[PDB]
């Protein structure tokens, strides 16, 4: 599982650090071991449609 | 108490969720 650059959520998602909001809290934010587990099982579900 | 430490880089996303460890 590949994660994107994270100087993409830099430049254009926390600009401003003068206020936050529902995007802006969710970046410093790390999977745990369960969380990831359904990340997993999205995926499985995206190559068998229906 | 009961409080977890890990490696984090965020100093205010992450430590917001640090007092849902207390509560």
């Amino acid at each position: 599982y590949i994660a994107p650059n994270p100087r993409i959520s830099s430049i254009t998602l926390t600009q401003r650090i003068t206020t936050t909001g529902p995007f802006a809290i969710l970046t410093g934010s790390t999977p745990t071991a369960q969380q990831l587990n359904d990340v997993r099982k999205i995926y499985l579900a995206l190559m068998f449609p229906g | 108490e009961g409080d977890v430490l890990s490696s984090d880089s965020g100093p205010l996303l992450s430590v917001f969720a640090l007092q849902e460890i207390m509560q």
